């Protein structure tokens, strides 16, 4: 009954994943994509429809570092498909194995946790 | 701790290592097993096994 939202900005992972997996709700909200993410947050606050299917990491950071942590996310981070991020390289570049070795080594040496705690750590993450 | 709920689950999670399946440097099934397990994960076949084998009891 009520007009809900499926706001997904073009040229992104969310729209492509939705249309690859469940190409049914995209047509319903084809003419609903917001211009960017700041105007998307503005439209989320300015009540016309309270729904955004976005990246788990970006949404979690925004919720953690929000003004009073008002808007939230449905579920305990139940990602539709946890695929993560990747690092680009040229086709057949001579550095891929070394890149992977360095990445796994830095995964081992407890430092990306420091990076996350320095940059993406929220204020209400501990708060309930 | 779910079946014989006598202990607790203190502590947090760290050093999160996704369980893999390693092979020798030569094997004609590495790509095939990789794509098969990716397809199973995408269609959620493993979730049904989790429901029917492990996550089935509480106290």
């Amino acid at each position: 009954s009520p007009p809900f939202r499926f706001g997904t900005v073009p040229n992104g992972s969310t729209e492509r994943n939705i249309r690859n997996n469940y190409p049914y709700m995209h047509q319903y909200m084809t003419k609903f994509n917001q211009k960017g993410v700041e105007d998307a947050l503005v439209s989320l606050k300015t009540g016309k429809l309270d729904a955004f299917i976005y990246d788990a990491a970006v949404l979690n950071y925004k919720a953690g570092r929000d003004e009073g942590c008002k808007l939230v996310t449905i579920g305990s981070g139940y990602i539709f498909a946890t695929t993560g991020y990747g690092i680009a390289l040229q086709k057949g570049s001579p550095w891929k194995r070394q890149i992977d070795l360095a990445l796994l080594q830095f995964v081992g040496d407890g430092e990306m946790e420091e990076l996350e705690t320095l940059w993406l750590t929220g204020i209400c993450h501990n708060e309930k | 701790a779910s079946q014989k709920c006598d202990l607790v689950t203190t502590g947090e999670l760290f050093f999160r290592s996704g369980f893999g399946i390693g092979m020798r440097k030569d094997s004609p099934w590495k790509q095939n097993v990789s794509l098969s397990i990716l397809k199973s994960h995408e269609n959620g076949f493993m979730e049904d096994l989790d429901k029917t084998w492990v996550r089935y009891q509480e106290c």
